[PDB]
């Protein structure tokens, strides 16, 4: 079972801060590996896949990185609309785990 | 020189390639029922295998190809963004990495085609050149190839018409015009698919010698300031050795996602000469010709 | 030939509506079909496309979220999830005669036009 | 379809591609295209002609154990390099040799794995909807032998 | 996005005159350009399209013209029964257009 | 492109549910579809996965026999057989794009979600 | 070989109908069907034609705009859209027999006939 | 692979007959099958029509 833990909850940031989300994993997954955003009053919404190819519609602000095991997700210049949840989720597709692909968090910038 | 021999080592293996979207429409060699409407982008996946060529030329000089290509159009006529471009052949001096031709035409496709997606990956943005065996024995010295064998091959496999636009309409006499269903044309143009036949070994140039007494130049195979070219052309011995590699070496179930897939190829050669020590005698009788030929023959002896 | 459309409907807003199109010749698995709405004064708009084996759909720039069409081998049609106000106009069902390449946007065998209309 | 003879003194010698030591510039990651390096050994009794699918090791160099049939699947295909035992000073590898051999194509395939090195985007136009993702980039083919006859 | 703009109401023209109606686009659209007419009691119909050939069922005195950016389109001999609306329409299928192919009108003829 | 759902019910433990799961423009023949449940206070939990042509399917570890997963080449949906109180949370369906080799849990384009919630 | 209809209504005009048109032994997919009116006085009248592989139609020159013939491959149908008084009659379903080429007029194997009225 | 067109000079038969006529009279026979195209013809009735 490749298991992303992701216990941090995120820190204060202002405006034009950078953010450092570092998600684990247990077992080496390859380059598999997406990232969310998800706003709490709407449905989820992605950014970026394979840690480093991101989606259409999407500024290139935010940044992709890491290999192997652990993996990052930075950006800068932090806007208004950005108070939203983050998802870390990996594609092992495997049978007998019990993913849910779970953590992160995002405080309202000030 | 007085014989050589060019030899190999890899077994004889056909190869093969094609494109992930290829423009094709449809399909010409039976239609059951009249041909559907054309969207955006309509291309799929198709590969082929290229015509079976072998070829060995030795010369003095480089050696001189040609191919089609676009020139500059009338200055009467309006150009109009979209219309045909000119063709007019082009004699260069061919390279090692250029490719050759595939049954598909000798023609740079990069000016001639801004699709990009007419021919496989390998001649899409490369020119393929037919070597020009009527200008080389018509040059007066015969510097450019002592002697030359060659053998090609080739057969329709399979018959397509391409999406793509009406560049040149069809008159309204050749064809009695349609009704109902049938009311609107369908694609005019056509490309085959080429394909080699079998691959055997009675038809092999190579790994054989080849003892040269004249030369249909009157260069009777003299390397005129040591130097020496050989062009050797060959896709019989072309196999494509298929490897992978695996991610991790733990889990015990068959998943995709564990092994990632490359290809590579294989070839080599080896050369083996004969050269003869060949004295001249020198007089201005016989300085003024050589003198005609080339000028760093004579300024690179000293005399 | 000719084309054919489901009769309109005075509704409310906050409603899902659909409109079928039928025709009567030609298979729509051929051709093309697009979607247009006449509003009143000038008001001409074009809504999306649906292509024929590709099965593919292209809409306008302001119609994303707002229109989806379906389509079958004996009918096709389109959807409405939330109509807004200002939408009671005159909507009509068109088949795309192209040729081999363009599936270019000429609508030549249209259809008769049916009036939709949204009311609180 | 494939026929030799060879006679000589010393035992015969072959070749076959072979993964080698790579350098260490860039670190060796799960999933890395291997070297290549051409080998030399002896061939012995129960070692596999070459069935067009190239001179090579099917166990390290392919790992996924299902590119190929059976009978060469753990096995590797050797071919004897010619070249070597001509070139040998006192000839005793052969002193005698005949072959024939054909092959050609009949059937086109992909291969279903994951795309090792994408194609750059320069040699194609990206298209949109059903065509917005790439089909694979392998293909292999299927030999087959031709008619057999007596002469 | 290419635009055809047809910012030109018409003209009051007798029976027997000649009309120039005029639709320019911004890009290139090459020739995939159609025309239509709107009585404004029924379904609209055409009369053009590739700026050049005609459809059946329509009388040879309307006239096609026009390449590249700028259109035309014109005809004589105005009977009774050309009172309707006009259009103007490109067709290069493209994705994030707004088109609406508007614009244009005609009087009723004295 | 856009994911379509059926509108939410508030039931009985006991009782079997279902939720339908339409499409717009692409065909679900070719790609695959699965299932996230969104609980409150952190939870997104994904169910399971069905694929194109093999037609296959893996479920979570804990919800093999509570789910069964249906799809017909016009509509996929899931299926609740025996609901259990702390159910009540968001059902989203999402297209997997992949490529020639993946299937990798990317879901791209979602759906817009409903409702669904047990009481007794 | 036998050629059945759908029975008669008696209507009121400004409503559609719709006339059935079943047969027993062949299919319908290899010949194709056309439709006759048999008005009093004299009246016979042929409405349009239908051909088996190709599904193209071709109508009277008063009838365009007026009917729409429906084939699927178990059942033909014929349609009206807007009735006038004058088309109380009686109308027929039949065969055309024909040969590689032909595909002309011959109704070999007829229906029986049902009545149809209009009324205001 | 063809046979015709080229002459046939014989100097023995292989028969006791060498090669003589009597009677005054010789049947040649014949059979071809590498030049069997039927050509495809038709005619119109009117050429008048449009479509």
């Amino acid at each position: 079972d490749p298991m992303l833990t992701q216990t941090a909850a995120s820190v204060e940031v202002a405006v034009g801060g950078t953010v450092t989300i570092k998600c684990q994993a247990s077992q080496s997954i390859g380059g598999y590996l997406s990232w969310y955003q998800q706003k709490p009053g709407q449905r989820p919404k992605l950014l970026i896949y394979r840690a480093s190819t991101l989606a259409s519609g999407v500024p290139s602000r935010f940044k992709g990185s890491g290999s192997g095991t652990e993996y990052t997700l930075t950006f800068s210049g932090v806007e208004c609309a950005d108070a939203a949840a983050y998802y870390c989720q990996q594609g092992y597709t495997s049978s007998d785990i019990n993913n849910a692909f779970g953590g992160g968090t995002e405080v309202v910038v000030k | 020189c007085v014989g050589v021999e060019v030899g190999r080592g890899q077994p004889l293996g056909v190869g093969i390639s094609g494109h992930p979207l290829l423009n094709k429409l449809d399909d010409t060699e039976n239609a059951s029922a009249y041909a559907a409407n054309a969207g955006v982008d309509n291309r799929e996946c198709i590969s082929m295998d290229y015509k079976q060529t072998q070829l060995c030329l030795i010369g003095c000089k480089p050696p001189i190809g040609e191919h089609w290509g676009k020139g500059s159009p009338c200055t009467n006529v309006a150009v109009n963004p979209g219309d045909c471009p000119p063709l007019e052949l082009i004699n260069t001096v061919i390279q090692d990495g250029d490719m050759v031709d595939t049954g598909f035409g000798a023609m740079d496709f990069t000016t001639l085609q801004a699709n990009k997606s007419e021919v496989p990956l390998d001649i899409c943005t490369s020119i393929c050149k037919y070597p020009d065996y009527i200008k080389m024995v018509s040059e007066p010295y015969g510097d450019s190839l002592f002697f030359y064998l060659r053998r090609e091959q080739m057969f329709v496999r399979h018959l397509f018409n391409r999406a793509g636009a009406v560049g040149e309409n069809v008159p309204d006499d050749l064809y009695i015009k349609g009704s109902g269903s049938t009311a609107n044309l369908a694609s005019s143009n056509y490309f085959p698919t080429p394909s080699g036949s079998m691959v055997t070994s009675d038809a092999q140039i190579f790994n054989k010698p080849y003892w040269l007494q004249r030369a249909q130049g009157h260069n009777n195979g003299i390397c005129w300031g040591n130097q020496l070219f050989v062009t050797v052309v060959d896709t019989t011995r072309s196999t494509n050795m298929s490897l992978c590699a695996a991610i991790s070496t733990s889990e015990t179930t068959y998943k995709n996602t564990n092994f990632k897939e490359y290809l590579r190829h294989g070839e080599e050669y080896d050369l083996q000469f004969i050269f003869q020590l060949c004295k001249i005698t020198l007089t201005a009788d016989v300085m003024t010709y050589i003198h005609s030929m080339n000028s760093t023959i004579l300024e690179d002896w000293n005399f | 030939q000719s084309v054919k459309e489901s009769e309109g409907r005075l509704v409310t807003p906050g409603t899902p509506l659909t409109l079928t199109c039928t025709a009567s010749g030609f298979t729509m698995s051929r051709y093309h079909m697009t979607w247009v709405r006449q509003a009143p004064g000038k008001g001409l708009e074009w809504i999306g496309i649906i292509y024929a084996r590709n099965s593919d759909t292209y809409y306008a720039n302001w119609a994303k979220g707002r229109f989806t069409i379906s389509k079958t081998s004996t009918t096709v049609d389109l959807k409405i999830t939330s109509p807004t106000i200002e939408d009671t106009a005159t909507y009509f069902c068109a088949r795309v005669d192209s040729d081999s390449s363009g599936a270019f946007d000429r609508l030549d065998l249209w259809g008769q036009g049916t009036l939709v209309t949204v009311s609180s």
